[PDB]
């Protein structure tokens, strides 16, 4: 209570900065991709044989 | 009821924001 | 009392890899003309060992 604006101000520039990360180009997401990747590649060979 | 035994003092009545005023029983 | 009790866990095993045409066919040109008509098989293979 007697620091809640430090903490309100804090929070606000966590979540912007999270907002700046997700933008400028990141691989973070990579995870997610892979299970696309790995899926396309599974049926590029199928169609090959 | 309020009482000194299960309320606990810090600082001064300024800094937190919505605090009202009411009286405090003391068990003696 | 203190008791001191022992937890044993594994976490890793033995990396290997398998040269397809080395195990099939070894050094014969004859068999590495018979082994492209299977298709891709080494490639996958060799893929998922590694
Ligand atoms: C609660 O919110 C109302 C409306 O925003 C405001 O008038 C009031 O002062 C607030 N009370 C406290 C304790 O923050
Ligand atoms: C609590 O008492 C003080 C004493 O003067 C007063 O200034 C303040 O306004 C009171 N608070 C409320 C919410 O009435």
């Amino acid at each position: 209570y007697e620091n809640q604006k430090q903490i309100a101000n804090q929070f606000n520039k966590a979540i912007s900065q999270i907002q700046e990360s997700l933008t400028t180009t990141s691989t973070a997401l990579g995870k997610l991709q892979d299970v696309v990747n790995q899926n396309a590649q599974a049926l590029n060979t199928l169609v090959k044989q | 009821i309020i009482t000194t035994d299960n309320t606990f003092v810090s600082g001064n009545c300024d800094v937190v924001i919505g605090i009202i005023n009411n009286t405090v029983y003391d068990p003696l | 009392s203190i008791s001191i009790t022992t937890e044993v866990m594994p976490v890793s095993m033995a990396k290997t890899s398998v040269d397809c045409n080395m195990y099939i066919c070894g050094d014969s040109t004859e068999c590495a003309n018979l082994l492209l008509q299977y298709g891709s098989f080494c490639t996958q293979l060799n893929r998922a060992l590694s």
